[PDB]
């Protein structure tokens, strides 16, 4: 993450951090249910084997309750296309359940329409993750969450350099440093609505990290809902 | 009816399934009583902040 506050003990209890071979954090992720992790398509393609970890805020001093957990099954999506980052959004089905305790619990899936009706014309809508702190720079020991605001689609697809697909929509800030980053992508992108978050977006890319005349490109959850439903009933 | 006036006065899903508003919740929830509250029924439901 670029320039946001931190998570304090049970803000962001839906996160999820897919971890390398090195215990390394990699890629962020989303628990949809005790079984069923949201990330991102093209994050499967940053390791040759990974475990999944969750209720972790600072990777450092060992907190009270973080578990990690093995992959049962993968389930990329069909149409995920290399190149051009479309259709960037996939499923972990975990072998063992997970147990939801202070810092570790699911993210809503809401219904298309009065998604992208209500929840997505909202201002603000939060991301989190333990991403890079800013380019240039080092991951991140602690979790953190930015309030990103929504971006007008027209005035999203002009400030690009990529074709912005119907699986996307930006989100962010024209100059001010606040973005996702780095060791962010796959993360969860939720939208609250009265004290209750709902899954809106997954980190997906970026042209740099908070720059100018740039913003953060997510993958458009709503668009896929039916997909991700259809995935956690196991195919 | 409209759902746009403020989400039906839903707590979360608001449909005008009909020639009104419908409320319904998400998985792990219970549509209360007044046709609009949203009742988690087990111990740790989606969207709410571990407190
Ligand atoms: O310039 C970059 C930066 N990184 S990054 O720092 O780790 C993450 C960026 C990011 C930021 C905010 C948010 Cl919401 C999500 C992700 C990714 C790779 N590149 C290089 C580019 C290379 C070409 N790209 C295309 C995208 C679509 N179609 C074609 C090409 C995107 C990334
Ligand atoms: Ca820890």
């Amino acid at each position: 993450i670029v320039g946001g506050q931190e998570c304090k003990d049970g803000e962001c209890p839906w996160q999820a951090l897919l971890i390398n071979e090195e215990n390394e954090g990699f890629c962020g992720g989303t628990i949809l249910s005790e079984f069923y992790i949201l990330t991102a398509a093209h994050c499967l393609y940053q390791a040759k084997r990974f475990k999944v970890r969750v209720g972790d805020r600072n990777t450092e001093q060992e907190e009270g309750g973080e578990a990690v957990h093995e992959v049962e099954v993968v389930i990329k999506h069909n149409r995920f296309t290399k190149e051009t980052y479309d259709f960037d959004i996939a499923v972990l089905r975990l072998k063992t359940p997970i147990t939801f305790r202070m810092n570790v619990a699911p993210a809503c899936l809401p219904e298309r329409d009065w998604a992208e009706s209500t929840l997505m014309t909202q201002k603000t809508g939060i991301v989190s993750g333990f991403g890079r702190t800013h380019e240039k720079g080092r991951q991140s020991t602690r979790l953190k969450m930015l309030e990103v605001p929504y971006v007008d689609r027209n005035s999203c697809k002009l400030s690009s350099s990529f074709i912005i697909t119907q699986n996307m929509f930006c989100a962010g800030y024209d100059t001010k440093q606040e973005d996702a980053c780095q060791g962010d992508s796959g993360g969860p992108h939720v939208t609250r609505f009265k004290d209750t978050y709902f899954v809106t977006g997954i980190v997906s890319w970026g042209e740099g990290c908070a720059r100018k005349g740039k913003y953060g490109i997510y993958t458009k959850v709503t668009a896929f809902l039916k997909w991700i439903d259809r995935s956690m009933k196991t195919r | 009816k409209l759902c746009s006036l403020d989400n039906g006065d839903c707590d979360q899903f608001c449909h005008e399934e009909q020639n009104s508003v419908v409320c319904s919740c998400a998985r792990g929830y219970t549509l209360a009583d007044n046709g609009k509250a949203c009742i988690p029924t087990g111990p740790y439901p989606c969207g709410k902040q571990t407190l």
